RNA sequence: AACCUGGUUGAUCUUGCCAGUAGUCAUAUGCUUGUCUCAAAGAUUAAGCCAUGCAAGUGAAAGUAUAUAUAUAUAUAUGUAGAAACUGCGAACGGCUCAUUAAAACAGUUAUAGUCUACUUGACAUUUAUAAGGAUAACUACGGAAAAGCUGUAGCUAAUACUUGCAUUAUCCUUUUGGAUAAGUAUUUGUUAGAAGGAAUUAUAACAAAGAAGUAACACGUAAAGUGUGUAUCAAUCGAGUUUCUGACCUAUCAGCUUUUGAUGUUAGGGUAUUGGCCUAACAUGGCUAUGACGGGUAACGGGGAAUUAGAGUUCGAUUCCGGAGAGGGAGCCUGAGAAAUAGCUACCACAUCUAAGGAAGGCAGCAGGCGCGUAAAUUACCCAAUUCUAAAGAAGAGAGGUAGUGACAAGAAAUAACAAUGCAAGGUUUGUAUUGGAAUGGUGGGAAUUUAAAACCUUCCCAGAGUAACAAUUGGAGGGCAAGUCUGGUGCCAGCAGCCGCGGUAAUUCCAGCUCCAAUAGCGUAUAUUAAAAUUGUUGCAGUUAAAACGCUCGUAGUUGAAUUUCAAAGAAUCAUUCUUUUUAAAAUCCGAUUUUGUUACUUUGAGUAAAUUAGAGUGUUCAAAGCAAACAGUUAAAGCAUUGUGUUUGAAUACUAUAGCAUGGAAUAACAAAAUUGAACAAGCU
RNA sequence: CCGCCCGUCGCUCCUACCGAUUGAAAGAUAUGAUGAAUUGUUUGGACAAGAAAAAUUUUUUCUGGAAAAACCGUAAAUCCUAUCUUUUAAAGGAAGGAGAAGUCGUAACAAGGUUUCCGUAGGUGAACCUGCGGAAGGAUCAU
RNA sequence: AAUAGAUCCGUAACUUCGGGAAAAGGAUUGGCUCUGAGGACAUUAAUGUUAACUCAGAACUGAAACGGACAAGGGGA
RNA sequence: UAUGUUCGUUA
């Protein structure tokens, strides 16, 4: 009867809806990356929370544990593929250090504006 | 007709769902009388046939001390360990005690041993007294309502003495 | 009424069949026959999901109508026919011969084999029983009954049956040097030399098995299929050769390309 | 993200709740709504009631054809088919719903050495024969009834329908070979002998009695003998029924229940497919219970799972899968391998249809659809193309199922512009900023490719098609909590707002409006429920002098808890300065200076066996994402690999989890229990 | 302290309670009575086919057998009785709460003008008063 | 007038806990043929002789009737 | 150590 295909939510509402110091930071980010809504930054930080949660779980596992020395390089090679980590970053300790701007710099519109093509991030969008 | 509607182990009453299934079934008893051979056919689960014997008069009966079996006829029903109403109405059941014609056995003894494998069992007096009377006591060993025939074995020795004492410190 | 169920939902189908969730509501319920539904695949998924010859059930039926495919060198035309743990499939039109084996991930794969190879069948005897006249019959994992088996044959042995005649050729025992293939466990598909046979009175007897790389894995005795003696397996094995590699370092061979 | 804030006061610190806050695969509803993907949907209350129509049928070699039609060389032979009907199989699956149900069902874990099992698969059989019998459908003629899936009489005819019924093998011996001997499959009874299982009254074998059912009086044709159908038994398989251990919410203003009426057990039997008080007869007085029996409640089908989770938890699970139960309520029964079946039958109860009034026929909690109910839920659509099932099995069916329709239930992506020049502002000729004025692009319409069972959508291509881009974004707020006005009017303790604190009597930052601003945004409010917040249910982890709260006091059973004590170190190789690995050192039974077992459990470690969906998680650019389980690789037109002239090749669909209970397993610590003296051992010799 | 504040008595509304009425209703169990339908068994016995003779007819017999009946059993359903559960009527009685502003007094908070309070008993329009024994949460940490 | 004996079952409010109570209210009952249970007495673990009517159960039987006449509470609020 | 009551509601 019911369809078997999945569906999930990719964003979480922040709770505490009127933090001035959060609203200002998030508006700074919205404007400077030219994105349409704060739901988008919510998606990005939901993603980042997922990666951070996985990494934080891995750090509790001791080194040379099979689970850690499987999923750690799985996650690490995925991160370097996304480009969030460079050659100068190599361990599980640096995935914890990723931030919203370095996640947003991989969006298509920011990349194209940086590469030229468009003279503004809004023009790129 | 089986399994449910009883009280629990503790004595508590069990709420019932799951109305009666056919595989519980529970067919009515066969009160196998003693008389002319008539049997009926019961179709059990899997189309396996069960022969429900309404009346039998003869049967295969075994002399066990010699390990032989001969076909004789049942004369009367004289005891059963369950309800006495069964013997009073002369019904054949798996452990009923019946009176059996002795002549096929005595004739077989004449023919094989002479005179009135691993032979020469020396017999006993308590059984040949019945033989001289002509009618002998036997215990049914089959289930007439299940197989459709009454078969049994002559009782001798301590079990025979037991049953004779039970039938007849006594009246 | 409550007679036998005749449908199989896709998500209820065995996992090793690999039936996609979104591709229909039902799965092909294998007909009763030589092997259990759980430890066999139907011909529909043998010729539709593995060999990709057919694109649909009707095409599988079209294949089967022409008496082309044979299982144990006899024609089979039932779409839901159990193939089995190990047995030969012959596609005559395309001349090719398969044996159903387990890969180290416990999934039924058709191993390409040669015409000369396709006359030997390894049958794991499961019951030895004597019938009237003291004639001994061996019931095998395949489900065949082989009468007048050699008295030396025991319950957990294996026999090499000749497909065309159904006669035993030689039997193999279950010593601690005999190589075996695992049938249904976590370690389904591995091939190893039997470390030992831990027998416990009244419950499942466990047997420990050494891989080629001296890795020991234990299993229930019922999940074991003697494949050869200590010299070599009596069958060609799939490309993995029945060696299960750790997930951490299978990634290394995947990455190197 | 392991979080708090407003409110008791003149002010303060508490306790403590109220209120705020966020989520909900959680329902309803208000306002609003441009794209595409994706897809829940009459469960809540009424397992209430139903008009209509559909939902299970089936013949491609293989039972039965002078209904009948046709075709080939010459009235013949082969045919090709075939309405109807008999026969066979299926209709016991599927689909729906959740009323019942509280050790019941269900789950994990066993047993069936206590049983049944159609189709399918493998083995394989025993006490007129150049082919046996009647009798029936279809059909023909005559009818009855208002009506019905009603059927009377007479006459024919077959069948794989129904019923009878026609070689032979094995053993003993002189010993390829000759004579002699013997003949029941399951099942039942009696007396015996005895490949395996953990244990046999097992397999099997012998003797003595019975003895089913069968071993083809049947149909069509493949290698340059075959298949179909049917059949005894065994086995396998698809399953089922019982069954072991362990696991469930609230309630003691339910404390004693069960036992004539079977309650607990023994013995005998009946019944069953089998075990069993399942039932009967006799007998005994048992069985459960504060570790909660027996009751009551549940707005309770159980589980896989869902929401919320830092960790513990709390709440939910009618609903994709599994198991159960039901077909208005009960009960009964036929056929059948399988049903206590309900689009099967029989009856009662309640509803309810036709009737000529005599009588007939009914069961949507199947798919649509209607009424009712309610806060609360879609089309009387298209199709068997996929998935799969039934069949006499390619070819027919299937409201199973799929496709579309309705669809702001949820979920994902994502428009409502972007850009250049001058005025103006900031500043050392840099940013913001209304005028212009050209590019870009969808939304829209039309055609096409394509898609599809057909169609639609998606995708792609060609035409027009944006300046107030009128192709015009909303919802809810602006005293505090809590982001945002001491702006302008109106009302004037009214009307009204206000979750809470409060505002409103002429300066209303709070009502009714305008402007502005804030917040989230194709979404935003409201109600109820629930989670966190709540360390305000506290095991982790609360409090009890005075905020609520130590029984008046002591004894005391259950429960919970319980002192210390029984075998301790040294030596070596390896990272950096330490750490890390190996060996022995009592005693009793095995091995001729050396070879090897030494309570029970809890507990802990490893395993085994764990359905998927969901979850975690590996891989993979669905244009991204939700997803899905796929896919990737060279080829303006071929090399390569390999095949002895062609054959694509390389892959994935992993792992983890699956209680606490059960099986196996290493174990030194910590805990119990066992053994241990008003006495109990062992050894040697003699004796039995 | 021109502070705060208690209770009776009056008025209105809301909630719940007791209540004669052998109150009412709807369910659910249990016993009893009656008891449809039906399994099984027995009794039946419309007939439907065989076997004999007479050379169209008849007797007897063997099964198979339909109505119908009986008896055990499975047992719907209705009725009576009892018990329980849920809902609900009611003269009258008697609480509580909520009213912006009632009457009467002054009980408590200051030594609250008789210190307060507890248990218990009696009494009074009301708060309350009195007896006995306690407490300090007292107005005394004290010759 | 209504039963009314006996056996088995069931029995409320209230209560001075003794009662209420035969509460209320159900069922059964003849004859016949049987089955079971209940004692006393003597012999070398064992076998005979003999007695009361009292209960319980079952078949059958009849114009469904059976404390068959006699005898014998009406109950309840 | 004779008696000496009360202060309507809201802000």
């Amino acid at each position: 009867p019911k369809s078997y295909r999945n569906y999930s939510k990719t964003a979480r509402n922040p709770k505490r809806p009127f933090e001035k110091e959060r609203l200002d930071q998030e508006l700074k980010l919205i404007g400077e990356y030219g994105l349409k809504n704060k739901r988008e930054i919510w998606r990005v930080q939901y993603l980042l929370a997922k990666i951070r949660s996985a990494a934080r779980y891995l750090l509790t596992l001791d080194e040379k544990s099979s689970k850690r020395i499987f999923q750690g390089e799985a996650l690490l090679r995925r991160m370097v593929r996304q480009g969030l980590l460079g050659e100068n970053e190599e361990k599980l300790d640096y995935v914890l250090g990723l931030t919203l701007p370095k996640l947003l710099e991989r969006r298509l519109q920011t990349k194209v504006f940086k590469l030229g093509l468009a003279k503004s991030v809004h023009h790129a969008r | 007709r089986d399994g449910r509607h009883k009280l629990r182990l503790t004595g508590g009453k069990k709420k019932i769902h799951k109305k009666k299934r056919k595989y519980e079934l529970g067919r009515p008893p066969s009160n196998t009388k003693l008389g002319s051979r008539q049997v009926h056919v019961v179709r059990g689960r899997g189309r396996n046939y069960k022969y429900r014997a309404i009346k039998l008069d003869s049967g295969s009966f075994s002399w066990p001390t010699f390990g032989i079996s001969k076909n004789t006829r049942i004369i009367d029903v004289v005891y059963n360990a369950s309800n006495n109403e069964l013997v009073r109405t002369k019904t054949l059941v798996k452990n009923c005690i019946v009176v059996i014609d002795s002549h096929p056995f005595t004739t077989w003894y004449e023919n094989t041993f002479g005179t009135t494998i691993g032979k020469s069992k020396n017999i006993d007096p308590l059984l040949l007294e019945q033989f001289k009377q002509g009618r002998v006591l036997a215990c049914i060993s089959s289930r007439p309502g299940q197989c459709g025939k009454a078969d049994g074995y002559i009782i001798e020795g301590d079990e025979l003495l037991f049953y004779k004492r039970k039938m007849d410190k006594r009246n | 009424g409550k007679g036998i169920k005749k449908h199989l939902k896709r998500v209820n189908a065995p996992s090793h069949w690999m039936l996609n969730k979104m591709g229909g509501q039902y799965a092909p319920k294998t007909s009763s026959g030589p092997h259990k539904l759980l430890e066999s695949i139907p011909l529909v998924i043998l010729l539709r999901n593995r060999l990709k010859y057919a694109l649909t059930f009707d095409e599988v039926k079209m294949i089967l109508i022409q008496k082309i495919v044979k299982v144990d060198n006899k024609v089979r035309t039932d779409c839901t026919f159990p193939v089995g743990l190990m047995d030969v499939i012959h596609i005559t039109k395309s001349n090719e011969y398969f044996r159903l084996l387990y890969d180290i991930k416990g999934r039924f794969v058709p191993h390409r084999i040669t015409n000369e190879e396709s006359k030997y069948k390894l049958c794991k005897v499961k019951k030895i029983l004597l019938r009237k006249g003291r004639l001994s019959i061996a019931v095998t994992h395949d489900g065949r009954s082989i009468p007048y088996i050699h008295p030396d044959v025991k319950v957990n042995d294996t026999v090499r049956l000749d497909l065309e005649t159904g006669k035993v050729l030689e039997h193999l025992k279950f010593q601690v040097g005999s190589l075996v293939m695992v049938t249904a466990g976590h370690s389904v598909g591995r091939v190893g030399v039997i470390s030992s046979i831990d027998k416990n009175m009244g419950t499942y007897d466990i047997i420990h098995v050494k891989d080629s790389r001296n890795k020991v894995f234990a299993t229930r005795l019922s999940n074991v299929f003697v494949i050869g003696d200590n010299t070599k397996p009596y069958i060609s094995l799939p490309r993995e050769k029945g060696i299960k590699l750790d997930i951490i370092e299978e990634r290394r061979n995947r990455l190197k390309a």
